[PDB]
């Protein structure tokens, strides 16, 4: 028989407590619900008196009761709930806000009803995400956080511990499947995704959980799993983990919260387990008036006698029903008890602000607030209180508000799982989540920074700064790092950038400023010999003139020419000069200058050994050094005319394994010294074929002979080292050597022919 | 406030806009004489005729039961309370809700009736809203949605090739959700909107001139697409009247057929193509709708109010101001029209009756007069299962065409069929005639358009470029597409730009048309070459004359030597050839320096005057170093040359591009050596001859090194091609060959 808890009063509050359990098919309304029906029940009804009597909320305006029953059906809740509006359509009584139906389907067809016929709605206790839709529901408060805030707080408390990589596990119908999907959406922004979305059913086989745990246990970088799963779920869950012998470290919503009953009988494996519960706190003096209540005290309510038969076996016939205390008897305070207080408060608040604000005149109720409307009151009062919770701590300060979309604000405590050094497995609180994360660290043994914490990152990435080539899409969470190739630098951390594959980068791989090279490497293979060889060239040039300035005043000196002698001496000098200063730094007017001078002297010689041989094969002289000298000067006129037009300096190997070239401008001289090389080699050539004519008489002391030793000897060197030059131009380091020896050997053939006639002048 | 009722079996409910929407303290006042009276009679007529046919519930009767909405959602919800009241004046059982003209009045209803297990089926009902089953679990339509509106003009500028458009809406709910479903069914279809834009309810001409005038500054899009109601629909016209253009107008149901929305102004509005719903006459209805009169007609309380608003007359309680209403009065077609949506009302009613029957029938084998256990009523059986499923021939259809049947789609709406009305002039007066119609594809007759197909209207953008000559980028919308010209030798790119074959390739028609069409050295020798040739011909001649001579005087070896040089020389002009070849080209210029040495050291022998020895061995050493680069790497295959920046259509390759690039530079390297010797050793010389050989020996080696001195800058300019090169190298060759034989045949000659 369906009864109703009414109350007299001037403004009168609903009620949908599922007292009566829903039982099977045959039974709709069978075993009383004590713990979530008769308890908060209770509670609204000492809310209510509390509110009664107080003279500060409302006070004139009394507030009465219209209670009803849901038995956990939502068609049985339409049907009762339909006896809210018989009356404020337009003995039965005008009914403004009601509290909810304790569930997600009731209160769901509460708030669908109720949003046509005006009526505001506050759900003391109604974890949903479609309740928090305002499209559908938008006259549907609620002073307990959603479900989407608990996946905040997991999302941070990974965040927390550097927890990237993690597996998901489901549960079939609500709370398992909407919670999945605003967690991984609110992971994706804190780069978190998810590894094994695996989803678990209602009828779940155990050898199938035996099959889950190890498409769990698949992944081996996978230390970490959040758990979406109601409480017999999770108890299985942990049961077939500890079959398996498979440890991780569990986060859980909360459906595991903190209760005994999930994990009893799967000790071990659960371990380290991290868990959020609902923040609540204990209320003495409703557990003093609950505790206050005997069947034959209370008659207000009617299913107070039912719930008095199923609590204790007695019967209302005669028996313990009356001799039953009822005090010092184990009890336990329902966690979502101060929920319903506080939305009584609400909605007194609320009334009370509207009768302040529509009827200032006396504390009585006017007749101004007679058309009641739930919209003014949902859009100005019901969304606006805040105000201190009734009966909270003195210690602890909690404000009862309401979002933009009707929720209440999130608080949630988490829990973690020891192993007591005396006492047995329990829970215990390390942390909470009210508007920022806190926890105390170095409370849990087993996640500490010394106990082996577990990152479960599966993407460690070791790699020095210069050596990370993360190039690879896989997923957004992490990336492998891989070492850059020595050719390459690490300029961008996310893709190594070879700016250069000559110079090897540096240690903070930023600086592409290239790799030098030196000309200046001396040695006792290339630099000992060679130099000494240069320098004593140009001493004995010395020597030799020497003996000719004191040979000068000499009738032998006299026949030869003075002018060709003093050109050659000069012309050898010149040469060993730029061979000696060849070893030097390159710039833009040395190393170009060195060797356009060497070309000059090299071309002097040959000039000069061709007039020295058309006097003899003839046998004015002043006609021969005039033109030998507009030779010398037309050479050097058409290369330094070269030098600004086509002698561009600029040469460097970077890609074979190599650096720049020690080079400024002596770079691109063997294409200019190919023209005066042809040049010297025509005068070369010209002077052994006037040679070979040539020493018909054997006049002047026999000196012809000293000057067809020449050409036989100048114009031999020169064509043998002709190769040598031009396979040594592919190395540097090769052709700079090659250069200085054929020069140092030119010269030393030219003074050693001249070193006879020395001698005879001498002896 | 009253109720019609009629006691049966089973009983359907109803919920009409009988009054207007009012203001003040009155809800609602006037009442509605089309849309809530017609439509009253309208499903009393059909739920007579279910009684009477005993095809259809012979043996249940159905009731009726109607209350009023006055146009308004709070008095309408709160009345729907009474058909879910009894499901817990005798309370009485609903079998189902026949009503809801307004989309808004039906909303509030659907969310009502959803909980409670009743299902619904609207009449006129058109909102996009209640097509979403998810929020309205128990709803279903005898009419398509406003979706179907838009996707019908969607497949209307795909017919006519209209891409281009301009899309206006309204502010509501009925612009704004058909707006959208335009653009959602336009995407698929490649058309892009332009200027889209809505307008209030202000009613302000300043505000629709701006519009009007904004379609001015975008002349590519002369078709506009309307989905504004009828009540602004005039002013638009109006406001387009002032300052007149050229527009073409694709409007929606809004606009119709009906002749209200064109007013002194049908000259902005010509070739308007506007959508109407179809809704065939009801022949029966009208014969019975005429046969009503007070006196018999006590089932509905309404009607007293409307005949009394209708004719302006008072039947009780008359008063002076208002004249008794004259005996013998009964409605006549002179002043009757039949609704738009009476069809659909009709319709309605036999929803459920085939439903119930078919129910009835199942539930209820072998039964009649009542049913078994069809008392209470099982919502998901009735609705989702034997309702949403009917195939079922329109009742008192005109022409029984069959093809319309009443049926309901997957969300319960109806089936869309639509009217293509378009505006046109007939003997000077305007005029709608239909030319077409939309079921499921849309069909039109083009001979039924008057008067505009002279135009064709086509507003379409990025007209499509042709890829041969200019290619194609991305411009700022995707839908649209911009012609960019691109350099003309490169092969055609279908949608990027065109990628470069490389050089010597001429593209064609084709995509990869380019391909290697390469000159072989093309013959310019005829017009520049020949006349070297012709003279070098002419040299040979004078030379074989020279030779013959020679040949007959017996002593009278070395001017054979010097004989075979000239005519080596010769053919090195002939040897150049269009032809290309790896051989011969490298053989060309081998021939052409050997040739040259030989010449210039046949003096050397004479300024030095087992000789004969000495000048074999040196023309030998000449000939192995040019043997020398063939038997290298050096020697390859013509190649085409890589004048990729010169817009040349063909390349030719005659020198091989390795022959001319080291040959040139170690013949005139060789030919320096000699000439420079030679020079020297005539000046030593004293003349060691006689006076007209010693003038004639020193004469010619002046000549060779003029000539071969003037030859330098040619060789380095001279940029071979098929016409330069080959005249360069005949001119320098012909005149060292007529130096050589000037200096020696005319000595000869003389003596
Ligand atoms: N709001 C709760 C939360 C509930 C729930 C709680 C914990 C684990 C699983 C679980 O299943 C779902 C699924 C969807 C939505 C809510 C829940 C309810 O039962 O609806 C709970 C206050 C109601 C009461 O305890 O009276
Ligand atoms: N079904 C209609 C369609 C109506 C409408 C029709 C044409 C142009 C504008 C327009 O405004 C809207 C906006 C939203 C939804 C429906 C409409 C209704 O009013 O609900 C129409 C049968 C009702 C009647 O008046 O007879
Ligand atoms: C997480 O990483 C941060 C790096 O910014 C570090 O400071 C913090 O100590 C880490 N937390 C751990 C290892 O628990
Ligand atoms: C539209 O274009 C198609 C080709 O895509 C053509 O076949 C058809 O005739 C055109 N319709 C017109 C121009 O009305």
């Amino acid at each position: 028989a369906k009864k109703v808890l009414t109350l007299e009063g001037d403004l009168v509050l609903g009620g949908l407590f599922p007292v009566h359990q829903k039982g099977g098919p045959a039974e709709d309304c069978g075993p009383v619900n004590e713990h979530r029906g008769i308890q908060r029940l209770e509670a609204m009804l000492f809310a209510l008196d509390r509110i009664n009597r107080d003279p500060h909320l409302l006070p004139g305006v009394r507030l009465g009761a219209h209670i009803l029953d849901s038995c956990s059906k939502d068609t049985h809740a339409l049907e009762q709930a339909l006896d809210f509006v018989r009356a404020s359509l337009s003995a039965p009584t005008a009914i403004t806000g009601v509290i909810g139906g304790s569930y997600s389907d009731v209160s769901i067809q509460v708030a669908n009803l109720l949003r046509l016929f005006q009526i505001p709605q506050i759900s003391y206790a109604s974890t949903s995400a479609k309740l928090s839709d305002k499209s559908r529901y938008d006259y549907f408060a609620r002073t307990v956080p959603p479900d989407f805030f608990q996946a905040k707080a997991m999302a941070e408390i990974l965040r927390f511990f550097n927890w990237t990589y993690v597996s998901t596990v489901a549960s079939e119908g609500d709370y398992g499947e909407t919670g999945i999907e605003a967690f991984e959406l609110e992971a994706r922004a804190r780069n978190i995704c998810v590894a094994t979305s695996e989803k678990v059913g209602r009828a779940m086989s155990r050898a199938a959980f035996e099959g889950v745990v190890r498409a769990l246990l698949q992944k081996p970088s996978a230390r970490v799993a959040v758990l979406f799963t109601r409480s017999e779920d999770a108890r299985e869950l942990l049961a077939a983990s500890q079959r398996l012998n498979a440890s991780f470290t569990w986060v859980a919503s909360d459906g595991w919260g903190a209760l005994e009953s999930v994990v009893a009988g799967s000790e071990g494996a659960a371990e380290g387990a991290i868990t959020i519960e609902l923040a609540s706190y204990p209320i003495s003096d409703f557990a003093s008036y609950f505790q206050s209540l005997d069947p034959w005290n209370n008659s207000r309510n009617p299913w107070f006698r039912e719930f008095w038969e199923q609590r204790f076996r007695c019967s209302f016939r005669q028996r313990d029903c009356a001799a039953h205390s009822l005090r010092a008897v184990p009890f336990e305070q329902e966690s979502k008890i101060m929920f319903v207080v506080n939305a009584v408060y609400a909605m007194a608040h609320a009334l009370h602000n509207m009768h302040r604000a529509l009827c200032p005149n006396t504390t009585r109720l006017c007749d101004a607030m007679r058309p009641v409307n739930g919209r003014r009151l949902y859009k100005d009062f019901v969304l606006n209180v805040k105000f201190d919770a009734p009966f909270r701590p003195a210690d602890t300060h909690n404000e009862v508000r309401f979002d933009r979309f009707g929720d209440g604000i999130g608080r949630y405590n988490i829990f973690t799982y020891l192993r007591a050094g005396s006492g047995r497995y329990r829970y215990q609180k390390v942390g909470y989540w009210a508007e920022g994360l806190t926890l105390d660290t170095s409370l849990i043994p087993w996640a500490s920074p010394s106990a082996g914490p577990l990152p479960a990152s599966r993407c460690s990435e070791p790699c020095l700064q210069n050596e990370v080539k993360s190039v690879q899409p896989g997923e957004v969470c992490c990336w492998l790092c891989i070492p850059c190739q020595p050719y390459e630098y690490r300029l961008d951390e996310f893709t190594c950038a070879d700016c250069g594959l000559g110079y090897w980068p540096n240690a903070s791989l930023t600086g592409c400023f290239a790799l030098p090279q030196e000309y200046i490497r001396w040695g006792d293979a290339w630099a000992v010999g060679p130099v000494t060889i240069a320098c004593l060239g140009a001493l004995a040039t010395l020597f030799v003139l020497g003996v000719f300035v004191r040979h000068n005043a000499t009738p032998v000196v006299k026949a030869s020419g003075r002018e060709l002698c003093y050109i050659l001496l000069g012309g050898v000098f010149l040469c060993y000069c730029m061979t000696f200063i060849f070893i030097a730094k390159p710039s833009t007017a040395v190393c170009t200058l060195r060797r356009l001078g060497l070309g000059t002297a090299f071309s002097v010689c040959y000039s000069a050994l061709l007039t020295k041989t058309n006097r003899i094969a003839r046998i004015s002289p002043a006609s021969q050094v005039a033109i030998c000298l507009a030779l010398i000067s037309g050479q050097l006129l058409i290369v330094v005319a070269w030098l600004v037009v086509e002698a561009p300096g600029t040469g460097k190997e970077t890609a074979p394994e190599r650096r720049e070239v020690v080079t400024l401008r002596c770079n691109h001289r063997d294409a200019s010294m190919l023209g005066s090389l042809a040049y010297n080699v025509l005068l070369i050539a010209l002077c052994t074929l006037y040679a070979f004519k040539t020493r018909k008489c054997p006049e002047n002391f026999n000196e012809a002979k000293f000057i067809g030793f020449t050409m036989y000897t100048t114009c031999i060197i020169w064509l043998a080292f002709l190769p040598i030059f031009y396979v040594t131009s592919s190395d540097y380091r090769v052709q700079t050597t090659t250069m200085c020896v054929s020069v140092s050997l030119s010269g030393s053939v030219v003074l050693g022919c001249l070193f006879a006639p020395k001698l005879h002048i001498i002896l | 406030r009253r109720e019609i009722k009629i006691e049966g079996d089973l009983v359907l409910g109803g919920l009409f806009p009988i009054n207007e929407k009012g203001t003040g303290t009155e809800e609602c006042g006037r009442i509605n004489e089309d849309r809530g009276i017609q439509r009253l009679e309208a499903m009393l007529f059909a739920i007579d005729e279910i009684n009477k046919d005993d095809y259809l519930l012979p043996g249940v009767k159905l009731g009726v039961h109607i209350l009023d909405t006055c146009s308004r959602d709070t008095y309408a919800l709160e009345q729907s309370l009474e058909f879910v009241r009894a499901s817990l004046n005798i309370p009485l059982l609903i079998a189902g809700v026949i009503g809801g003209s307004y989309s808004s009045v039906s909303i509030q209803v659907a969310n009502l009736l959803r909980l409670f297990q009743i299902p619904q089926i609207s009449y006129a009902s058109t909102s996009a809203k209640l097509s979403d089953k998810s929020r309205y679990d128990y709803f279903a339509r005898t009419v398509p949605p406003d979706f179907y509106q838009a996707k019908a003009m969607a497949e209307i500028l795909r017919f006519f090739n209209w891409t281009y458009v301009s899309t206006v809406a309204s502010e509501g709910d009925y612009g704004e959700t058909g707006i959208e479903a335009f653009e959602q069914e336009a995407r698929l279809r490649n058309i892009c909107i332009a200027t889209a834009e809505k307008v209030g309810r202000s009613n302000i001409r300043k505000s629709y001139d701006s519009v009007i005038r904004e379609l001015l500054q975008k002349p590519n899009a002369r078709v506009v697409v309307l989905f504004m109601r009828s009540d602004d629909s005039r002013e638009l016209i109006a406001a387009a009247s002032r300052a007149n253009a050229s527009f073409t107008w694709v409007a929606s149901d809004g606009w119709g057929a009906q002749e209200s929305i064109i007013k002194g102004s049908e000259h902005v509005a010509y070739g308007a193509i506007t959508l109407e719903l179809a809704s065939q006459p009801v022949r029966q209805f009208d014969r019975y709708f005429q046969s009503l009169n007070p006196y018999n007609n006590h089932r509905n309380p309404w009607f007293r109010d409307f005949w009394e608003q209708k004719f302006q007359c008072s039947l009780q309680n008359k008063r002076n101001h208002r004249r008794v209403c004259d005996k013998h009065l009964a409605i006549d077609s002179s002043n009757y029209e039949q609704e738009s949506k009476i069809m659909f009302v009709v319709n309605a009613v036999y929803a459920m009756a085939h439903a119930l029957h078919k129910m009835q029938r199942t539930l209820c084998p072998n039964t009649t007069k009542l049913c078994d256990a069809m008392k209470i009523l099982d919502g998901k059986k009735l609705y989702k299962d034997y309702l949403l499923k009917i195939n079922f021939t329109a009742p008192f259809n005109p022409n029984k065409d069959a093809d319309s049947i009443v049926k309901f789609d997957t969300f319960g709406d109806g089936m869309g069929r639509y009217n293509v009305f378009n505006f046109q002039n007939v003997g000077g007066k305007y005029s709608y005639l239909k030319v077409g119609h939309w079921a499921e594809t849309l069909s039109l007759d083009v001979n039924s358009i008057h008067w505009s197909r002279n135009s064709v209207p086509t507003s379409q953008c990025s007209d499509p470029c042709a890829p041969n000559e200019m290619k194609n980028m991305q411009p700022g919308d995707v839908c649209c597409w911009i012609c960019i010209p691109c350099e003309p030798y490169e092969y055609l790119a279908d949608e990027f730009t065109c990628m470069d074959c490389g050089s010597g390739q001429w593209p064609t028609a084709d995509l990869t048309g380019c391909y290697d069409l390469p000159e072989d050295y093309i013959r310019w020798e005829d017009a520049w070459a020949i006349g070297p040739v012709t003279i070098a011909c002419l040299g040979f001649m004078c030379t074989c004359m020279v030779v013959t001579v020679f040949i007959k005087h017996n002593n009278t070896e070395l001017c054979y030597i010097l004989l075979f040089g000239v005519g080596l020389s010769y053919c090195m002009t002939f040897f150049f050839i269009a032809k290309p070849s790896p051989v011969i080209c490298a053989l060309r210029r081998l021939g052409l320096g050997s040739s040259f040495a030989i010449c210039y050291s046949a003096l050397l022998t004479k300024t030095n005057c087992s000789p004969s020895s000495q000048v074999f061995i040196c023309l030998g050493l000449i000939l192995v170093q040019i043997v020398m680069v063939s038997v290298w790497l050096i020697l390859e295959a013509p190649g085409t040359r890589r004048y990729t920046l010169a817009e040349k259509r063909e390349t030719v390759i005659l020198k091989c591009n390795v022959k001319d690039s080291s040959m040139l530079i170690s013949l005139t390297y060789d030919v320096i050596l000699v000439i420079l010797c030679t020079v020297y050793a005539f000046k030593t010389r004293k003349c060691p001859e006689n006076f007209n050989e010693a003038k004639f020996i020193g004469f010619t080696m002046y000549t060779t090194c003029i000539i071969w001195l003037a030859f330098l800058p040619i060789f380095y300019v001279t940029s071979s091609d098929y016409r330069v090169q080959t005249t360069t190298m005949c001119i320098s060759v012909s005149l060292s060959g007529f130096v050589v034989l000037g200096c020696l045949f005319a000595p000869k000659v003389h003596i």
